[PDB]
């Protein structure tokens, strides 16, 4: 218990850092971009097309 | 012939009036623009609702 809190106190905290830094918003815009291209990836077929 | 009235009047001159030119023009584009759209959305999206 005590390990996981020490463990995951940098896990939870490194994970919460990543989300704050990530909606930096640029990023953000990668959110969109790399997604589309994703998207691309998400719309390359028929079936995957519903995106 | 339209006006048709017999036969030929000689040397009548009109403007080349504009007004209606460029009023039709932009007519002449967005039947254009818009069913190029409509054609292409009914392409791909894709699928039944769009057409």
């Amino acid at each position: 218990l005590a390990i996981d809190g020490r463990r995951m106190q940098n896990a939870v905290t490194l994970l919460r850092k990543i989300e704050m830094i990530g909606t930096t918003g640029i990023g953000a815009s990668a959110v969109h971009l790399a997604q589309s291209r994703i998207v691309d990836q998400m719309a390359g077929r028929g079936l995957i097309d519903d995106s | 012939e339209l006006l048709g009235l017999g036969q030929r009047r000689e040397r009548v001159r009109i403007l080349k009036p504009t007004v209606a030119h460029a009023i039709i023009q932009m007519w002449y584009s967005w039947f254009v623009e818009d069913d190029r759209t409509l054609a292409a959305a009914r392409r791909t999206s894709r699928d039944d609702a769009e057409k």
